[PDB]
RNA sequence: GGAUAGUGGCCUACCAUGGUUUCAACGGGUAACGGGGAAUAAGGGUUCGAUUCCGGAGAGGGAGCCUGAGAAACGGCUACCA
RNA sequence: GCGGUAAUUCCAGCUCCAAUAGCGUAUAUUAAAGUUGUUGCAGUUAAAAAGCUCGUAGUUGAACUUUGGGCCCGGUUGGCCGGUCGGAUUUCCAACGGGGCCUUUCCUUCUGGCUAACCUUGAGUCCUUGUGGCUCUUGGCGAACCAGGACUUUUACUUUGAAAAAAUUAGAGUGUUCAAAGCAGGCGUAUUGCUCGAAUAUAUUAGCAUGGAAUAAUAGAAUAGGACG
RNA sequence: AGGGGAUCGAAGAUGAUCAGAUACCGUCGUAGUCUUAACCAUAAACUAUGCCGACUAGGGAUCGGGUGGUGUUUUUUUAAUGACCCACUCGGCACCUUACGAGAAAUCAAAGUCUUUGGGUUCUGGGGGGAGUAUGGUCGCAAGGCUGAAACUUAAAGGAAUUG
């Protein structure tokens, strides 16, 4: 059954790109996906998103250019302890240069970056290139 | 646990030291200490209330508390006068980078001014050897019963 | 996924089922079933001294054609008796029955050289001085 | 295909589509009020049936029910809200 | 792709498809530049003056060629009708 | 999906966005609600009452016209029955089929279905049972069943 | 209660029926003293630590004890076994 | 794999290679090994999906609850000037961050002790035409935390920090003649002394202390035996 | 252990064939083959391909359900029916073509979305032989099932495709 709802959608995500398409309906959506769709777009990855309203969970229109490569998900969500992520990107980052680890802290969701310059750690998302 | 009868041994049960002069016609019959183990933890009214004599109790009878503070969920309450709770704790595993479930019963004298049941929350504080086994004293119950009286019949 | 548990808890799981799995593991198996101290000629140590019982005059393996010339050694500490392999031309004129040698393995984990059926160790010295330099001529073999 | 309009489909592919796979999910189904002039006043049906539904004052019938839409009955009228 | 000091290092910024801008690299022998021309008053087609789209050789190899092409003349200005955003 | 069977039917009511109206929706709480109690008197499932309710009357759901779902108006009302009403009708099915299976032992694929009925039963108790709808020590028995729905 | 420097089934009376366990009790194995650490170098690991420091245990094997602030001591005693 | 008569593998001579006060060999282990696979394996046919379903332990498990907007305070890098006798700080400016406010918004709570802070203002003013600026008592801020009472749903995670043996390890300083080391040494008035050292980092799992409130659990009010007075 | 025992037919006996012929082919035909009560629990029990969830691509048939229609055919007085037809839509058993993609390949809409390596979970394999052998446990009336090693040996065994 529907295991890691953040898994699915950034999946379709990644198969709309490699189809070479510039949509995905994706669902059913939430606040992580939602908070995880909003740092992409903020770094350029995707274009603006909608959310559709059925009464329910909901589903999201993603608009996207093909500036990305991949966009996954850390399935079980690790702890990771302000040295540690430079072992993570470091395993699935392209280079130093650019591209972005988004993780879970106490103070939000956020990129490895913005995380390094807030200095606060927490648990690992996905990733985004 | 105890329960009625209170001067049910073959030696005769009270408190080191609290004479009551018979001389002294008084209303109350037994005087009886207590005090307040500290740390934060109420004396229980039962407690002062109590007829009960419990030497372990912290509240009336001479054991201290200090060390350790801990909390668990009781799971075995059929030993007189003492509980086992369970204190359940995920164990890291480094290679694995995961976490496994462990666990460890603690066994934890409970004075007749707390009447506990199996699966109450309970706080116990540290002690003095107080059995081959008990190193730690109930010190607070964090529960109830779990709504028991919203089991009951029908409509 | 595939098989292994991927959750977070599954540590249990995840070091049990390895621990497992290394029992496939022929080295791992040999290590902690203490093999080498069990079984195996040697006492798991390096080298070991016998006396030589018989001199062999072993058949290669095809697709040679040899005799292979070896000993019968029964080991010191041991009792267990083995049959060992006498390097270079001559030498089994160095040896003589009931002369003590000094076995070694052959380097190949236990298991026979090439040609040379049955045979897992080699002589490296007699009367205490070395096949090699008695080979050559840098040293002589003792009175008796 | 390729690009498109995900947030504003054309009204007739939506309207073949599975009821569950509309953009919002609803029903398809609707309410009648069903007349048979013996009687001057009307029942309010649902258009799949399960019960055959009888009539206010006498015991006449009205529809049957079947796979999916009740199959009203002989001599009957109906407008739908 | 610039350099300590400014300066343009790394050689052949390539092309990039019109549809889905991905690069379009040497060895895609398979993908198209196709100039489309700018006309005048009254037929007359002026030679050398297009506009142009490039389509990665993966589009046309899905087909996905003549309905990318037809959405990026028409929202360029060079069809009307033809084309629909919605389905 | 599909818990005891590799059915993978979707199917499923397609609920309305409209969470209020249906403004074409005369009639009132009071109406409807009193509605329920009669057939609830009449011994009917709260099911049973959605259904009888939604095709005869106009009852688009009894949850809308009324911020109350009908099984709660039930118990308001006093008309609850002892054991939950999915929970009956499995154990009445059980009961069918072991009857079946008493005079019938040579049908080994009653069995299997009575296992797997029986499976989802115990399984289903022990939700109610969690979450205190049914007392802690509740428990199907084959031996009391037959009493026990009828 | 007795015993101890003192808590404590430590031991004894009386009384009770408890304690642990698939989150692996209990049992077996270890060519097992434990740590600080050693070897191997992308990382994650894998193997090792009798052995210069800290802790522990022993003095051929067992037990017992004198003296003493401190030993159940062995370059102390007593006994048995070898 | 060579050797059964012209042996590029043996036994030698010559010449030649590699490492060289050292080089071979045996045994073990490590790297290679993504051939134990958390990172990271493989299972149609190569080794490997239990005949089938049920099912307890175990692992796992949809979405949803303060978001958005407005105001102030003070930092650290970086620019464009440098005022200045290599570094300096104000105004201009971006940038990244921390704190506290008001938006219907417990901050555990009462009972004083305490106040650092402006709604104050009591005077006016150094001085750029003045909200650029701080001293300054007489109505009007709580929380910054003392201490006494009365009570508090449980957790996981992460942050900084305390407590912390040395030697080893990483590593600064120092020319043991170099170096492995060592923790010395360096300066003069080398006749009556001057002087820099003997760093720092790692130290995790548990325990303690503190900041966070995302992710993930938990408990709450439905026969009201509810919540505030 | 009862019944039943038409048929075909392990075993046995035969006629031929053969150098031989304990077989293949022919005949006789015990057990069996069917059934009740009880065992046994194994098959290349095979799709040699775990289950749940998501995503990624085209096409025509068909099976069950449904919806739509001034469709055909049924005549009667039009219908009502039923069968048929055409478009869609769920969920089936499958075939076709492609293949963005995967593979050592044959091939694969999964065997894809994997060095750009993580949705959840179960099980098994770790060179070949030794060997599913020895041993202990356990189940069975038995036959046998489940669990299941080592010593020793060995440089290949193996898979898919190619040319002969
Ligand atoms: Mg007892
Ligand atoms: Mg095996
Ligand atoms: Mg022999
Ligand atoms: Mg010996
Ligand atoms: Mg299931
Ligand atoms: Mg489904
Ligand atoms: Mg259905
Ligand atoms: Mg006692
Ligand atoms: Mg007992
Ligand atoms: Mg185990
Ligand atoms: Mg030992
Ligand atoms: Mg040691
Ligand atoms: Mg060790
Ligand atoms: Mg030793
Ligand atoms: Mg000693
Ligand atoms: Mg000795
Ligand atoms: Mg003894
Ligand atoms: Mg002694
Ligand atoms: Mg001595
Ligand atoms: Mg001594
Ligand atoms: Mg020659
Ligand atoms: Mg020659
Ligand atoms: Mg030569
Ligand atoms: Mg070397
Ligand atoms: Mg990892
Ligand atoms: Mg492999
Ligand atoms: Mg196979
Ligand atoms: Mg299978
Ligand atoms: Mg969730
Ligand atoms: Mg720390
Ligand atoms: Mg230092
Ligand atoms: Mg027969
Ligand atoms: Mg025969
Ligand atoms: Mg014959
Ligand atoms: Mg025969
Ligand atoms: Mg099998
Ligand atoms: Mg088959
Ligand atoms: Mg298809
Ligand atoms: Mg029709
Ligand atoms: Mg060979
Ligand atoms: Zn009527």
């Amino acid at each position: 059954t529907r295991s890691s709802v953040l898994a699915d959608a950034l999946n379709a995500i990644n198969n709309a790109e490699k189809t070479g398409k510039r949509q995905v309906l994706i669902r059913p959506s939430s606040k992580v996906i939602i908070k995880f769709l909003q740092v992409m777009q903020k770094h350029g990855y995707i274009g603006e998103f909608e959310y559709i309203d059925d009464h329910r969970s909901g589903k999201i229109v993603v608009q996207l250019n093909g500036r990305l490569n991949k966009c996954g998900v850390i399935s079980p969500r690790f702890n990771v302890k302000i040295g540690d992520i430079e072992k993570w990107t470091a395993n699935l980052l392209p280079a130093r240069q650019f591209g972005y680890v988004i993780l879970t802290t106490s103070a939000g969701i956020m990129d490895h970056e913005e995380a390094r310059r807030k200095h606060v750690s927490g648990k690992i998302l996905g990733f985004v290139y | 646990s105890t329960e009625l009868t209170v001067q049910s041994e073959r030696a005769f049960q009270k408190q080191p030291h609290i004479f009551n002069n018979p001389k002294v016609k008084t209303s109350k019959r037994t005087k009886r200490w207590y005090k307040n183990a500290g740390l934060g933890f109420k004396t229980p009214k039962t407690a002062i209330e109590g007829s009960y004599i419990d030497k372990k109790c912290p509240f009336t009878g001479l054991v201290s508390i200090r060390g350790k503070i801990l909390t668990g969920t009781v799971v075995s309450t059929k030993m007189h006068r003492t509980i086992v709770i369970r204190r359940a704790y995920l164990h890291y595993i480094p290679k694995y980078n995961r976490y496994e479930k462990r666990h460890k019963n603690v066994p934890v004298h409970v004075s007749p001014a707390f009447r506990v049941q199996v699966g109450d929350i309970v706080t116990v504080g540290q002690c003095r050897p107080i059995s081959k086994t008990v190193r730690f004293n109930v010190v607070k119950v964090s529960a109830a019963a779990a709504k028991a009286n919203k089991q009951f019949a029908k409509f | 996924g595939k098989g292994k548990p991927r959750g977070l808890n599954s540590a249990r799981k995840l070091r049990v089922h390895r621990r497992n799995n290394r029992w496939a593991e022929n080295n791992y198996k040999k290590r902690l079933l203490g093999t080498a101290f069990k079984s195996s000629p040697f006492g798991g140590s390096s080298h070991a001294k016998g006396i030589v019982l018989e001199k062999l005059g072993i058949e290669s393996k095809q697709p040679n054609s040899a005799i292979r010339k070896c000993v019968r050694v029964q080991l010191i500490k041991n009792g267990k008796k083995v049959t060992a392999f006498v390097p270079n031309d001559g030498c089994l004129n160095f040896v003589d029955e009931n002369d003590e040698v000094l076995l070694a393995g052959f380097g190949r984990k236990g298991k026979a050289k090439g040609d040379i059926p049955g045979v897992r160790f080699k002589v490296v010295k007699v009367s205490g001085v070395s096949l090699l330099a008695l080979w050559k001529e840098k040293k002589e073999k003792p009175r008796s | 295909v390729l690009v498109q309009d995900l947030l504003h489909p054309t009204a007739a592919s939506e309207a073949r589509k599975h009821k569950l796979k509309t953009l919002v999910q609803g029903p398809r189904s609707y309410f009648l009020d069903v007349k048979c002039p013996g009687c001057l006043n009307i029942t309010t049906v649902f258009s799949h049936a399960q019960t055959a539904v009888t009539c206010e004052s006498c015991s006449t019938i009205l529809c049957t029910p079947t796979g999916g839409k009740a199959k009203l009955s002989e001599g009957t009228s109906f407008r739908r809200k | 792709m610039e350099n300590d000091k400014g300066q343009l290092v790394e050689l052949y910024v390539p092309r990039k498809c019109s549809a889905t801008n991905r690069i379009i690299k040497a060895d895609d022998h398979a993908s198209v530049q196709i100039n489309v021309a700018k006309v005048d008053e009254e037929g007359r087609a002026i030679p050398g003056e297009y506009v142009t789209y490039a389509l990665s050789g993966y589009v046309r190899s899905r087909g996905e060629s003549d309905d990318s092409l037809n959405r990026l003349a028409q929202n360029d200005g060079l069809l009307k009708n033809v084309w629909s955003y919605s389905r | 999906g599909r818990m005891h069977s590799a059915g993978k039917g979707i199917s499923s009511s397609a609920i309305p966005y409209s969470r209020n109206a249906p403004a074409w929706f005369k009639l009132s709480s009071e109406s409807v609600i009193e509605q329920i109690v009669k057939y609830a008197r009449k011994g009917l499932t709260p099911s049973q009452i959605g259904v009888l309710l939604r095709d005869a009357h106009g009852v688009t759901q009894a949850r809308v016209i009324t911020g109350n779902k009908i099984m709660r108006i039930l118990k308001s009302n006093g008309l609850a029955p002892e054991i939950p009403e999915d929970l009956y009708y499995l154990i009445k099915k059980a009961v069918s089929v072991r009857k079946h299976l008493e005079r019938n032992r040579k049908d080994k694929d009653a069995k299997f279905r009575l296992i797997l009925i029986e499976s989802r039963i115990h399984r289903l108790a022990r939700y109610y049972r969690t979450v205190a709808v049914l007392p802690p020590n509740w428990k199907y028995e084959s031996a009391t069943a037959s009493a026990l729905v009828n």
